RNA sequence: UAUGCCAGCUGGUGGAUUGCUCGGCUCAGGCGCUGAUGAAGGACGUGCCAAGCUGCGAUAAGCCAUGGGGAGCCGCACGGAGGCGAAGAACCAUGGAUUUCCGAAUGAGAAUCUCUAACAAUUGCUUCGCGCAAUGAGGAACCCCGAGAACUGAAACAUCUCAGUAUCGGGAGGAACAGAAAACGCAAUGUGAUGUCGUUAGUAACCGCGAGUGAACGCGAUACAGCCCAAACCGAAGCCCUCACGGGCAAUGUGGUGUCAGGGCUACCUCUCAUCAGCCGACCGUCUCGACGAAGUCUCUUGGAACAGAGCGUGAUACAGGGUGACAACCCCGUACUCGAGACCAGUACGACGUGCGGUAGUGCCAGAGUAGCGGGGGUUGGAUAUCCCUCGCGAAUAACGCAGGCAUCGACUGCGAAGGCUAAACACAACCUGAGACCGAUAGUGAACAAGUAGUGUGAACGAACGCUGCAAAGUACCCUCAGAAGGGAGGCGAAAUAGAGCAUGAAAUCAGUUGGCGAUCGAGCGACAGGGCAUACAAGGUCCCUCGACGAAUGAC
RNA sequence: GCAUGGCAAGUCUAACCGGAGUAUCCGGGGAGGCACAGGGAAACCGACAUGGCCGCAGGGCUUGCCCGAGGGCCGCCGUC
């Protein structure tokens, strides 16, 4: 038996008094009203902040964090196993309708990986030169500087 | 397990594997889920019209007369949900989504359990099928679609032990209610469903209360009448094999 | 359909011509065997026996026939008025036999001995 | 107010070993089971390998996901587990349902909860 | 015990309830224009008797032909009389005939009539003559182009909102509109006409930066289709009417060429299956209609009736639905299978006829002006500097040029050629046809199951109800008595039932008549709850209860 | 938000397409959405698959002592 079915016989329905619910003055006025004077409460200030550049001046980076290739090394056996090499490009999702791959180093990285990336934060290399690892900046990568 | 075959004479003619699908649990409360939407998703949409009640110039006197303030005209009152000729309050209403979704796993899910369900004579006995047997589902020579008459059909089951449930639903019922005003006078008992693999089986669709369907696309109502689960069914040599994809 | 209400409509609005069916009655052993028919229509020439109401039992030949109300009166089945007079008693050819056809007519003789056509 | 039959009888199953049995941890599973479904455990491999130890069952009162890496050879018993869950670790150790453990172990001795 | 209170009984009143459904409501598919060759609508006629509805039109519930159909018929409508039908009627399909008056209403006028040959009025062509033609008005909504509120929200209110909504003017079609880039701008080595659907997204953008408003490119789909002019170069090589003769148009340019894969011209190579025009002309599919179509009407019992129960039997590519005196696959219509016709798809697809694609070199020959663009003022938009449009004013280039890429200018780069035009399909609606339903079931559902837009209200615009059910069969009550009496009453007849006898299945409550129980003319008012007494009570569906004594015997507790 | 259920580092298809028992249903369709990294107006940069200590449930043991998921208090890391 849901709340609804119990109603009948109530006369109010949970309103309380047969006098409250009436029109939107039982709600302070219609959608946001009084977000500055009667409920100003929990409401986001009034006020502009910041700007926007225009959409097609905007680069959109597709990321990964090592701990997401390392732990799937073994699994990525679709991939170079050399002295693993491994092109980032083809591992992310997303990499297509993307300006360019950044790998990211969250986590750790638990063997020695040769990564290309169109970029490389300076944690991501540390970490993979730490496991006695290499780092290749594709040709786009080349755009540091 | 393995599975008997059956000739059209009613012997066995050899045995197959019984597909691992057939292994998979039992969940009445997934097939139920399923056969609640499909029913539901076959529902016309209705309601009142939208005007009814409401094409009149119907205006209150207010204060004056010693009357209500209720919209009248000519005298009468109209319009208001507690006027007699007035609108509906609370219709049923045309815009309202009628349908149900279900997630494909989910359902896919509940065939696999109906078709398991198919497997376990105690359960194919509980939920009502009367039978001699003791193997089922019953398996048949993809002959089987090859046959043209009813009576034809009707030799085969009974050599199967199996015609009792078309005996079962040799009883219509005319229910009580005004659905019969709508075209739903009678209702009866649901047989045996016969899972060929080419085409249904005309030959024995017109069977008291058998249903015909195929392998590629039987369904969990096909398998589970109103979602009951485990029915008595007869599969085909090859609708067995095809069914065992799903 | 499979509606009720037009079912029963399309019956009782149904033109002239689509009324003769109405009016159909099963045949004797005998006739369904000579002429390959299970039934026929009957006219105010054949010879029927009555297989149902309070007449069950009765034989005798068709009166009249008609269309409009689908009905069909036999002669001696019939009721007895205040006054005393002697009336038909209606009868739906549904609980009739026909035991003797009236083939005075080529027409329907011909349509009768037919097999691509049933009378 | 559960509706999975199966689920019921898992938990009926884990009350009557508990009862008849020196285990607390089954019928204190079955309490964690018997509340809604939202608190039930969904725990993903890096987990198990952090905190199990070998020839020590791992007992999840919920479900096993195949996130991370386990190299433990250790037997989990879990309500449910992923498809991938359930290959990594029959991989290195094996995975089993609740039931077997509850079979195999009605004492419910040298076993660790995980959530 | 009067007047009277409470409850019930018999009979009314009333029409709830239950059951029933010729009507609604909603959804889906199909289909889709009519009219001066006078539509749609209205008026008045039209029947043996004819008021209403339906039909029809002085040939008047109908006339003719072809096919279907069939022994009956003469609509709703169950009468009387009479007639028609084997000279094949009724009925149905297709085609044709007739088709009064008003009505766009068109010779002039007029509340449906009148007065003295008429396309009235506006147009095009023109034989300059109404000679040949067009327009006008209708249609449920859908569609296109214009005009354009307020209540309301913002808790007041003015910008904003409601909303380009309601409503108004004009106009087309079966669909409309749009549409082959002076595009896009995931900026690219990229996409490639246009609708529409999903998404992009409540994102960008707007906004007393409040409340609120709100795209696009792209992507996934649906369906796919591209072409024609102006000019250059030609210059009468042409078009329209007429059978013809003949006439009219046309140098202010008919016709050829050509159309951003730019074109033309001069000089060449090669070659056409592009395009444009015309001819032929479907399959299939979908919708509707139609033909054919299996097997019990066997026994006994109950009943007014078997379609019930019990017994025996049968068909099924048919166990959808309906009808028939009660629960019917097998009694009748249908239903499955198979077959036929029309409509739509579609004058489309294919096929065939003709035409002829394209490439090289040269050539500043051609390529749409109040335009592109700028400014003043307005409206509008998400359009913000960067939407679209109106208005006033100003105002260019000529492809070696010009426009666009979300502020302006200049260069570069990428895209693209405005100021001419056409265009199938995929999408909207629901009048019309058919199908369907966890919709309503006669105070419901349409206002309307019935006389329904009826009766009726208002000067008018406009407003607007209520009314469903005898029975298996009318067997719809003969004869007799009574009475002023075709009334009514009594007796009687029919039927299972008249307490089924006409708003005639059932027949609640309020309530009325008569009557039964209890109370009652010395007595007090929330009408009762709980206890306990009187009186009343056919059966059934409840069977307990009382007194002596004894056993048990909590709290409490004696003489 | 919550209860139940499927799947899970993923999850769900939308329009729409094919099939069919033809509105149901079977298969297909991942466009796109949300989740898988945050911080910053922006430019731009880009994180604990565990380092310490308490300790509930549970487990272990020679029955006070160990292990102690979740939780609690800190460290430390990304960015302004
Ligand atoms: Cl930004
Ligand atoms: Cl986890
Ligand atoms: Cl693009
Ligand atoms: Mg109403
Ligand atoms: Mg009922
Ligand atoms: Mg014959
Ligand atoms: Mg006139
Ligand atoms: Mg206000
Ligand atoms: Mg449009
Ligand atoms: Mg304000
Ligand atoms: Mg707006
Ligand atoms: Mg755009
Ligand atoms: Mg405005
Ligand atoms: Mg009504
Ligand atoms: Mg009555
Ligand atoms: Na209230
Ligand atoms: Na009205
Ligand atoms: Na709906
Ligand atoms: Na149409
Ligand atoms: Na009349
Ligand atoms: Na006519
Ligand atoms: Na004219
Ligand atoms: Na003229
Ligand atoms: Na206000
Ligand atoms: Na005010
Ligand atoms: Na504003
Ligand atoms: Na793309
Ligand atoms: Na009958
Ligand atoms: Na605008
Ligand atoms: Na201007
Ligand atoms: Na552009
Ligand atoms: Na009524
Ligand atoms: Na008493
Ligand atoms: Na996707
Ligand atoms: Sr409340
Ligand atoms: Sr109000
Ligand atoms: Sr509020
Ligand atoms: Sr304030
Ligand atoms: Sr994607
Ligand atoms: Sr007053
Ligand atoms: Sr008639
Ligand atoms: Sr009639
Ligand atoms: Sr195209
Ligand atoms: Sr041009
Ligand atoms: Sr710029
Ligand atoms: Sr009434
Ligand atoms: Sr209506
Ligand atoms: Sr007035
Ligand atoms: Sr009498
Ligand atoms: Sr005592
Ligand atoms: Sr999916
Ligand atoms: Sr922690």
């Amino acid at each position: 038996t849901s709340k609804k079915k119990r109603q009948r016989g109530s006369r109010t329905h949970g309103g309380g008094s047969h006098k409250n619910r009436r029109g939107a003055g039982h709600r302070g006025g219609r959608g946001d009203a009084g977000r500055d004077k009667h409920e100003f409460h929990n409401h986001e200030p009034l006020g502009k902040s910041g700007f926007k550049r225009p959409q097609k001046v905007q680069e959109e980076a597709a990321t990964i964090d090592v701990r997401e290739i390392d732990e799937n090394v073994t699994l990525l056996a679709a991939d170079d196993v050399a002295e693993f090499r491994v092109d980032v490009r083809d591992v992310v999702e997303e990499a297509d309708d993307a300006d360019y791959v950044k790998v990211l180093g969250a986590g750790q990285v638990r063997h020695e990986l040769t990564l290309i990336a169109d970029d490389f934060s300076e944690g991501a290399r540390e970490k993979v030169e730490g496991a006695g690892g290499s780092v290749e900046l594709t040709d786009l990568g080349e755009e540091r500087q | 397990m393995q599975a008997t075959i059956y000739d059209l004479d009613g012997n066995t003619d050899g045995e197959v594997d019984l597909p691992d699908v057939f292994e998979t649990p039992v969940r009445s409360d997934l097939i139920g889920k399923a056969v609640r939407a499909a029913q539901a998703n076959r529902k016309q949409d209705y309601g009142s019209d939208e005007y009814a009640g409401l094409r009149t110039p119907a205006e209150s006197f207010g204060s004056g007369r010693g009357q209500a303030h209720v919209p009248k005209l000519d005298g009468r009152a109209r319009r208001v949900p507690q006027a007699v000729k007035g609108r509906s309050a609370h219709p049923p209403k045309t815009e309202k989504d009628r349908s149900l979704d279900l997630n494909d796993k989910e359902r896919q899910l509940a065939v696999r359990s109906a078709l398991a369900a198919t497997a376990d004579a105690d359960l194919v006995a509980d939920r009502g099928h009367e039978f001699d047997r003791d193997e089922v589902p019953v398996v048949v020579s993809d002959d089987f679609e090859d046959l043209v008459k009813t009576q034809e059909v009707v030799s085969l089951l009974e050599a199967l032990d199996v015609h009792a449930d078309i005996d079962r639903a040799d009883e219509t019922k005319i229910k009580a209610g005004q659905g019969s005003a709508r075209g739903r006078k009678y209702r009866r008992p649901a047989s045996i469903l016969f899972v060929t693999s080419d085409e249904p089986s005309t030959a024995a669709r017109n069977l008291a209360g058998a249903d015909v369907a195929t392998a590629s696309e039987v369904n969990t109502e096909d398998l589970a009448p109103g979602g009951a689960p485990g029915r008595l069914t007869v599969f085909t040599e090859s609708a067995l094999a095809e069914v065992a994809e799903r | 359909s499979k509606q009720p209400d037009k079912q029963r409509k399309s019956q009782r609005r149904a033109p002239l011509h689509e009324r003769h069916k109405q009016v159909r009655a099963t045949l004797s052993a005998d006739l369904r065997e000579e002429y390959g028919q299970r039934n026929v229509r009957v006219n105010a020439g054949d010879t029927v026996e009555v297989l149902r109401g309070d007449f069950a039992g009765e034989e005798g030949e068709v009166i009249n026939v008609d269309l409009d109300k689908a009905v069909i009166h036999v002669e001696d089945v019939t009721l007895e008025k205040t006054d005393g007079e002697e009336v038909p008693r209606p009868l739906d050819t549904s609980n009739v036999r026909v035991t003797d056809l009236d083939l005075e007519d080529e027409k329907r003789e011909a349509r009768l001995e037919s097999e691509d056509d049933s009378a | 107010s559960k509706t999975n039959p199966r689920l019921s009888s898992l938990i009926a199953d884990l009350k009557s070993a508990a009862r008849s049995s020196g285990g607390a941890v089954w019928g204190d599973v079955a309490e964690r089971l018997e509340k809604p479904r939202r608190t039930h455990a969904e725990v993903n491999l890096g987990r198990i390998e952090r905190y199990a130890q070998e020839d020590e069952t791992v007992v999840v009162p919920g479900k096993v996901l195949g996130s991370g890496v386990l190299q433990k050879d250790v037997t989990v018993a879990a309500v449910d587990f992923s498809g991938t869950a359930e290959t990594k670790i029959d991989q290195v150790g094996e995975a089993v349902s609740l039931e077997q453990a509850i079979e195999n172990n009605p004492e419910g001795s040298h076993v660790r909860v995980i959530r």
